[PDB]
RNA sequence: UAAGGAACUCGGCAAAAUGACCCCGUAACUUCGGGAGAAGGGGUGCUCUAUUAGGGUGCAAGCCCGAGAGAGCCGCAGUGA
RNA sequence: CGGUAUCUAACCAGAAAGCCACGGCUAACUACGUGCCAGCAGCCGCGGUAAUACGUAGGUGGCAAGCGUUGUCCGGAUUUAU
RNA sequence: AAAGAGAGUUUGAUCCUGGCUCAGGACGAACGCUGGCGGCGUGCCUAAUACAUGCAAGUCGAACGAACGGAGGUCCAAAGUUAGUGGCGGACGGGUGAGUAACACGUGGGCAACCUGCCUGUAAGUUGGGGAUAACUCCGGGAAACCGGGGCUAAUACCGAAUGAUAGAGUGUGGCGCAUGCCACGCUCUUGAAAGAUGGUUUCGGCUAUCGCUUACAGAUGGGCCCGCGGUGCAUUAGCUAGUUGGUAGGGUAAUGGCCUACCAAGGCAACGAUGCAUAGCCGACCUGAGAGGGUGAUCGGCCACACUGGGACUGAGACACGGCCCAGACUCCUACGGGAGGCAGCAGUAGGGAAUCUUCCGCAAUGGACGAAAGUCUGACGGAGCAACGC
């Protein structure tokens, strides 16, 4: 459950290191995004020398949340943090490698490149 | 410890020094005490050797090489060493 | 490794490691028992002491300890009694 | 046998236990002018039990390392 | 009080958070006194060594004061309100 | 290495010379063209109509399968002086 | 015996002072024009940037597993010249100069405070037992690196015993020193060793040769530690330090030592430059100079440090180990998504940076290395060839 003014750390190789949410795409009155949803966001903290600079407006996808998703089989998954991967106009990441586990639901949202690079797809 | 043969001189023109050194050191590198010279180019081989420090090193356990053994045999160091061992 | 000798060397390394660790542990345990006996009361202690020295001397014959080390340990723990 | 180095200096500090500090002075040519210049270096010496007093000329001799920085022992005290 | 954490509002109003004792450590500036409890950290329970090491009191009997260390033990949590 | 070094015979002036510089420092000058332009240059500085300093031609000087330019160090520099 | 060259330029003309410029020599040099040969040498100075491809460390059947001719049964065939466990070597040889202002290097000593496989010499011995395990063969997990379980067998593989200490203690005698202590010898008790393989003879038992294995003592060799002196810029870098300074006991190492621990005292270094910042491998040596000095560390030789970055240990006489192992980090690659593999500052070679630097060659013939009793195998060390007027 991520809405505007919510911060979540970045989980790939790009220069960004923390990001604040600006808007949730999908509808006129939409107010909450979860695993597999694309958001507009800004960079609040960046590592020196990175490609992505501080104060930049970028799009990104949600890979794990503290209140995860429920599967059709009646099972649940939850993580210990909210994470984020910066993506391009298409569904390809702007970084080189992904850190930490990644939810399986992205395989159902055609995010095939991010799934391949993840160390674990839970 | 071997009484070895060190090569120097010029391209296609080798000259040799009969020298004692350790087997772990480079051929042209560190050595202990040079004792003689050996010139192969001349048809009659000219080999000069101390013949006194050589016997001391042989007594102390300095095993030579094949050609050094041949030179010591021709110059009589090996035969005198055998005589010293007998006597 | 990518040399045919290195694999044999490493295998021999684990074998020798296990063997030497076993004997070293046995010798340390013997020394520990002797010093425990010597520190508190008298009891046998001296009776233990002999075989403790044995555990050192044979060890030198095995090759897992220096002769000076064995002599030094024997003299140092011989001062407890 | 062999021999060890011996230095004759003056006791400066004797407030340690069983050991003192001794300054040894010598002269040397300069690098480019050849003038005498004083050159004082401080060593640490070992006594039997706190005999030497400050400002007393003593002769000390070389030995093995007795401590972290301690390589000399007191040979005798020439005078006060 | 789930997730978020000022997005509320004229304005963080109200509420929430810190809070005791011991130790480490502490900036620009300065009227040289300060700033300073700056900031930022670590330790607190019970049992045995142990009528302690040592102090106050008294002629002695005895009675009060109690820091460091070690070994351990129990909870999510030891200035457990 | 290797038919390699070397040696033996026959033919051939034939198949084999370039770079920098020339007012003084520093060895070595004439003509043409240009006219404070084109340009040269380490310094003194040359170029405004008679240019031994600019470009070319002839000549001369130095070196030579090399010759010039640049960068760094020492000398000249007694310009850190024992 | 050696022993040093100046010129232009401030002025209307001078003489001093003073700076600037030039005439010489040398490069791991570069660029431009040009270009015949031979001999001897040199060639990533920048990115210790990233690496395709091939080769650089293996060897012993004298300790345990081959085809043929061919005993024997017109058909198959017994015995006779060729994988792995184990031993030695991989710590040598080869490459880079990142880091390091310190016992790293040079020079001169000390160790009565030390170690050392192979090599040499000498004195003794190699006497008796045991339980296994690869290899091999079945059962499974397997995408693949490879993992487990059951059974079977050798040794110079491993582990006890007999005996043997100049190893520990206790003592004595004599001679001695540089304080701690050194040397010769004697006495009693307690511990510590081994392995056999290729032949000869003899009787066949025995005996014996060579190579082997265990212990001790010397030599030689290679290392370890300590110390005096010596080689840079900044004070617009003045205080630094607390296992620090010393002692009492202990632990540890081949050895001394706050190397490490507990206790006790508050010490120690510094204007003779402590501490800090910056640069830098050190020397023999090279260039220049009349010399004193100044600049540099190309080639070669000696020492030191490093091996993608950081940490650690095992085996071993010797490593905290370039082409060995474990963990973390960045990068490259394979995956069936569970997980695996790699390190050219080795020889050639590719990309990038540069103003700028070479063949993906031949051979162990010579010298030297490792293994073996030897033949012999390996050796991008090395011996040679190719390119570049780069130098004489
Ligand atoms: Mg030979
Ligand atoms: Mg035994
Ligand atoms: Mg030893
Ligand atoms: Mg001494
Ligand atoms: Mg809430
Ligand atoms: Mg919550
Ligand atoms: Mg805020
Ligand atoms: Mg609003
Ligand atoms: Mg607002
Ligand atoms: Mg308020
Ligand atoms: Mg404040
Ligand atoms: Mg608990
Ligand atoms: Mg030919
Ligand atoms: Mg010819
Ligand atoms: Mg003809
Ligand atoms: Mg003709
Ligand atoms: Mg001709
Ligand atoms: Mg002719
Ligand atoms: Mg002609
Ligand atoms: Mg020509
Ligand atoms: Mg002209
Ligand atoms: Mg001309
Ligand atoms: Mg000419
Ligand atoms: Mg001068
Ligand atoms: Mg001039
Ligand atoms: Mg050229
Ligand atoms: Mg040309
Ligand atoms: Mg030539
Ligand atoms: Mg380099
Ligand atoms: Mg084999
Ligand atoms: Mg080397
Ligand atoms: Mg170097
Ligand atoms: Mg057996
Ligand atoms: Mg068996
Ligand atoms: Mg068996
Ligand atoms: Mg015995
Ligand atoms: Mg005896
Ligand atoms: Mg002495
Ligand atoms: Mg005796
Ligand atoms: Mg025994
Ligand atoms: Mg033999
Ligand atoms: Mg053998
Ligand atoms: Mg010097
Ligand atoms: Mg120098
Ligand atoms: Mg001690
Ligand atoms: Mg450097
Ligand atoms: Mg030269
Ligand atoms: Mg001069
Ligand atoms: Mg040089
Ligand atoms: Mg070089
Ligand atoms: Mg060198
Ligand atoms: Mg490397
Ligand atoms: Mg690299
Ligand atoms: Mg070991
Ligand atoms: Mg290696
Ligand atoms: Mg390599
Ligand atoms: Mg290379
Ligand atoms: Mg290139
Ligand atoms: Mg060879
Ligand atoms: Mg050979
Ligand atoms: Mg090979
Ligand atoms: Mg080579
Ligand atoms: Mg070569
Ligand atoms: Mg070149
Ligand atoms: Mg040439």
């Amino acid at each position: 459950m991520i809405q505007q003014e919510s911060r979540m750390k970045v989980a790939d190789n790009s220069g960004a290191r923390e990001v604040l949410t600006i808007k949730v795409l999908g509808g006129s009155g939409r107010k909450t995004a979860n695993i597999g949803d694309v958001v507009v966001c800004t960079v609040k903290q960046a590592t020196p020398g990175g490609v992505v600079k501080k104060g930049e407006v970028v799009k990104a996808v949600i890979v794990r949340t503290k209140s995860g998703a429920r599967r059709q089989d009646g099972s649940y998954i939850k993580f210990d943090e909210n994470a984020c991967v910066i993506i391009r106009d298409d569904k390809s990441p702007r970084g080189t490698r992904i850190f930490g586990p990644v939810a399986r639901e992205l395989r159902e949202n055609n995010f095939m490149k991010i799934v391949s690079l993840a160390p674990e797809v839970l | 410890v071997k009484i070895r043969l060190k090569r120097m001189g010029s391209k296609k023109k080798p000259f040799y020094r009969i020298v004692v050194a350790d087997s772990r050191f480079p051929r042209d590198g560190r050595s202990i005490e040079t004792i003689g010279t050996y010139n192969p180019l001349l048809d009659p081989v000219e080999v000069k050797i101390d013949e006194e420090a050589t016997l001391k090193w042989m007594h102390n356990g300095a095993k030579p090489s094949d050609t050094v053994r041949n030179l010591l045999s021709r110059e009589g160091i090996m035969e005198k060493f055998h005589n010293q061992k007998l006597g | 490794p990518n040399i045919k000798s290195a694999i044999k060397r490493v295998k021999t390394a684990e074998t020798r490691n296990s063997r030497n660790a076993s004997q070293r542990s046995a010798m340390r345990t013997a020394i520990k028992k002797f010093d425990e006996a010597a520190a508190n009361n008298a009891d046998n202690a001296k009776d233990l002491y002999v075989e403790a020295s044995k555990k050192l001397d044979s060890a030198v014959s095995k090759g897992l300890i220096h002769k000076n080390n064995a002599a030094r340990n024997k003299s140092r723990l011989a001062a407890k009694l | 046998r062999n021999q060890r180095k011996v230095y004759t200096g003056r006791v400066v500090s004797d407030k340690m236990d069983k050991t003192i500090t001794v300054v040894v002075e010598t002269y040397k040519k300069h690098g480019l002018y050849g003038k005498r210049v004083k050159y004082s270096k401080k060593f640490k010496a070992h006594d039997e039990n706190n005999i030497a007093k400050t400002g007393d000329v003593v002769r000390i001799s070389e030995t093995r390392p007795l401590s972290a920085t301690k390589h000399f022992r007191l040979l005798e005290v020439v005078e006060e």
